[PDB]
């Protein structure tokens, strides 16, 4: 019921605003708060009633609210505020405390890059338990989202595929992986198998057949 | 100049109850503007408002989750409780407590204007399980080569993957685990090496499991195919 987009983007020294989409209930009657989450770190309050900074909260950082959305501004962007930022507000007929989505806010710099993709089939030993995990990792993407699809022979595949949420690397880059968990039965009864990851509309996919040679 | 910190278990099974235990310092919980808060994020999602205490046992909890949880407090020692009962998979979370203030007689003016780190509270039937651990290898006309090492069906985190007992660190990538429904944990490792040495060395992945007491070497061999 508190609406934010998931996803921001400025270019260092610009100013970004992030907002937050309620009704009368909420942001409309109620004191607006902001909170911003470092990647893997605490959240920490940035403006409390609509529009007050606490101490030792930079001045970049401002807060105001409109009819029934609020927004948090930020100027002269700097990339530690690549973050998650959050919007809290009552709501009287929910009769409780709503935080929004969060929007996590992208410091433009690095160029583009695709994934790297490597795919390897189920191993001899697995087979033998009857079981067969395909395994596809993702590497060395920017920005940190990708989508990934499974075929086999020609179809979708979508039972059995489990994907880990993009992760950074020690070179400012991205990673993720995909299992997709068989039996070796299912395994053998298909010709070829594929991975396919998408990153800003653009595709890169890797194909394993249980025929190896 | 204020500090939260959160106790309780690291994990917990489904349909069990969670205990969590808020020790805080550089305020009273006496205060006439003040309250405790406790919130919970899942990996990769929005903070939820859980439960607040306030200084004259006022409670908001979230009238979504309002059959399930408790919340108490002990001001003197500093302590504030949070139940929840009936955990679920969906309930794996990191659960943060905060301070609340606001203003005397104002209109839900509240703010969490300090905050605990986070105990990430993992829900699963698990036990402690070492991994069983399965070589990955390739297809091998390119420059290099990517091996490795699938690490499979353990709990709980963390485990270590080393190459050749540490001797090999160039082109390592371990990748996070994944906690899967089963709520067991999987990762893999990989090396990417020259294609041309692949008769030539010997690639060991190293794994070591602390909670089960488990090491595991695993030799990965490339899959050779007639000329
Ligand atoms: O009621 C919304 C209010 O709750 C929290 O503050 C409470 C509130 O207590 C009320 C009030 O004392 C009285 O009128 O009825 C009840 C018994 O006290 C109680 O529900 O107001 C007082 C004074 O402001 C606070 O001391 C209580 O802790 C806060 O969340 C407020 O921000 C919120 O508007
Ligand atoms: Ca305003
Ligand atoms: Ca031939």
């Amino acid at each position: 019921v508190l609406t934010q987009p998931p996803s921001v983007s400025g270019a260092p020294g610009q100013r970004v605003t992030i907002s937050c989409a309620g009704t009368k209930s909420n942001i409309g009657d109620c004191s607006v708060s902001w909170y911003q989450q470092l990647p893997g770190a605490t959240p920490r309050l940035l403006i409390y009633q609509n529009n007050n900074r606490p101490s030792g909260v930079s001045d970049r950082f401002s807060g105001s609210k409109s009819g029934t959305s609020a927004s948090l501004a930020i100027t002269g962007l700097q990339t530690e505020d690549e973050a998650d930022y959050f919007c809290l507000s009552y709501d009287t007929s929910f009769s409780g405390w709503r935080f929004g989505g969060g929007t996590r806010l992208t410091v433009l710099g690095q160029p583009k890059a695709s994934p790297t993709v490597t795919l390897f089939p189920p191993s001899s030993e697995e087979l033998q338990a009857n079981k067969a995990t395909l395994v596809c990792l993702i590497s060395d993407f920017y920005p940190g989202v990708v989508k990934v699809a499974w075929k086999a022979d020609g179809s979708a595949v979508n039972a059995g595929v489990e994907t880990t949420t993009p992760s950074k690397q020690s070179n400012n880059k991205y990673a993720a992986s995909s299992y997709l968990s068989l039996t070796s039965d299912q395994w053998k009864s298909h010709k070829s198998y594929s991975c396919q990851v998408t990153h800003e509309g653009s595709t890169v996919e890797k194909t394993v057949a249980p025929a190896e040679c | 100049q204020v500090t939260l910190k959160e106790f309780g278990p690291a994990l917990v099974k489904p349909t069990q109850p969670l205990t969590l235990t808020c020790s805080f310092s550089g305020f009273s919980l006496r205060s006439s503007d003040t309250a405790v808060v406790w919130i919970r994020q899942p990996p990769g999602k929005a903070l939820e408002w859980l439960a607040a205490i306030y200084w004259d046992d006022v409670e908001h909890i979230n009238p979504s989750l309002k059959s399930r949880l408790s919340i108490s407090k002990d001001s003197p020692n500093s302590l504030v409780v949070l139940t929840m009962a009936n955990m679920d998979p969906v309930d794996t979370a990191t659960y943060y407590c905060g301070r609340v203030r606001f203003v005397s007689g104002g209109y839900y003016t509240d703010r969490i204007d300090s905050w605990g780190p986070g105990l990430l509270v993992t829900v699963s039937s698990a036990s402690t399980k070492g991994p069983s651990v399965f070589p990955l290898a390739p297809s091998t006309s390119e420059s290099t080569a990517a091996l490795g090492c699938l690490v499979k069906d353990y709990f709980p985190e963390p485990v270590t993957v080393s190459w050749n007992s540490g001797s090999l660190t160039s082109g390592v990538h371990t990748f996070p685990a994944v906690l899967q429904s089963s709520g067991l944990y999987s990762l893999s490792s990989v090396v990417t090496v020259p294609s041309s040495s692949l008769g030539t060395q010997t690639y060991v992945c190293n794994v070591n499991h602390k909670p089960s007491n488990t090491k595991v070497d695993k030799r990965v061999e490339i899959k050779t195919c007639g000329g």
